[PDB]
């Protein structure tokens, strides 16, 4: 509901659904990269 | 009886030779040019 | 925009070619390509029935958009090609089918 | 509603052919509210 | 049951009652 | 025996109607929308 | 071929075949955007 994030893109799961779904498990990470190397994050990219 | 036992066994092997649509018959030459992020999906397309 | 249901307004510029009629000509109404033989025709359309289809799905009349005459579609003649042969070893003439 | 409430779905003609269509109709012996708004 | 000369072909008496019962534009179309 | 044949022959005819997810059911008018760099992902679907 | 627009990017239909192909129902729409927008026009997005 928060406007805050400008960058919220994910292909597993559906943002609308996660009300309705349990996870049995969290796994949350912190790192830092530059503006341009968003688009690594995705599973199975290609670059370093 | 013996003629079109020897064509259907043929015939099977022959449909290897094309690529269904893929980038190649050849599987190991999948790995060598395309990495698997998004080779999985014309693999399973030669697998059908 | 709206695809293949509804009158075509909006329209691409192309020069208004002479018709070809009872011969294997293309055709190209409203962007509707394919292939046959134009011929006048029976089974009155209303006058809001402009398009018409049959059980494949597959055009069989249309109505010319700059004149108001009502056509068919029709796939003129085609098949496979047969061979007769009395074989290698007895001569080299043939027979078509 | 005995028998009333049948229109085209669409605006291609056909002529006996077979060709499945869905489309929102009025069903048959339905009940209808009629009104008379006169006094 | 035997052919008769009256039509031009051989068909018999009950062939052509046989030939009218069953049956096979639709046949266009395909 | 005869229906049988005629009306499995019919019930060919009536899937040709079907685009079997891709965005026509006709051929004819894909080819004038997509490239054939891109049509190849529309048509393989009705080809199967 | 006009070098002044910067997105001629269409979703249904290739540039190419524009002029070859006749429409019915032709709607224009017309707004603003932020400009971190532009990938949100798609069939099926996420955001604001
Ligand atoms: C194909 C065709 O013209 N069908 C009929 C025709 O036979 C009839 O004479 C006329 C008048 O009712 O209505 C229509
Ligand atoms: C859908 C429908 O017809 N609803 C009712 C029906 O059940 C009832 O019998 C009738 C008057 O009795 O008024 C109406």
């Amino acid at each position: 509901n928060s406007a805050s994030f400008s960058t919220f893109k994910c292909y597993g799961v559906s943002p609308t659904k996660l009300n309705d779904l349990c996870f049995t498990n969290v796994y949350a990470d912190s790192f830092v990269i530059r503006g341009d190397e968003v688009r690594q994050i995705a599973p199975g990219q290609t670059g370093k | 009886v013996v003629n079109q036992n020897a064509q259907a066994l043929n015939t099977l092997v022959k449909q290897l030779s094309s690529n269904f649509g893929a980038i190649s018959s050849v599987l190991n030459d999948i790995l060598s040019r395309l990495d698997p992020p998004e080779a999985e999906v014309q693999i399973d397309r030669l697998i059908t | 925009f709206e695809l293949l249901h509804a009158p075509a307004t909006v329209c691409g510029p192309k020069k208004s070619t002479n018709l070809v009629k009872n011969k294997c000509v293309n055709f190209n109404f409203n962007g509707l390509t394919g292939t046959g033989v134009l011929t006048e025709s029976n089974k009155k359309f209303l006058p809001f029935q402009q398009f018409g289809r049959d059980i494949a799905d597959t055009t069989d009349a249309v109505r010319d958009p700059q004149t108001l005459e009502i056509l068919d579609i029709t796939p003129c003649s085609f098949g496979g090609v047969s061979v007769i042969t009395p074989g290698t070893n007895t001569s080299n003439q043939v027979a078509v089918l | 509603s005995f028998t009333r409430g049948v229109y085209y779905p669409d605006k291609v003609f056909r002529s006996s052919v077979l060709h499945s269509t869905q489309d929102l109709f009025l069903p048959f012996f339905s009940n209808v509210t009629w009104f008379h708004a006169i006094h | 049951i035997l052919p008769d000369p009256s039509k031009p072909s051989k068909r018999s008496f009950i062939e052509d009652l046989l030939f009218n019962k069953v049956t096979l534009d639709l046949i266009c179309a395909q």
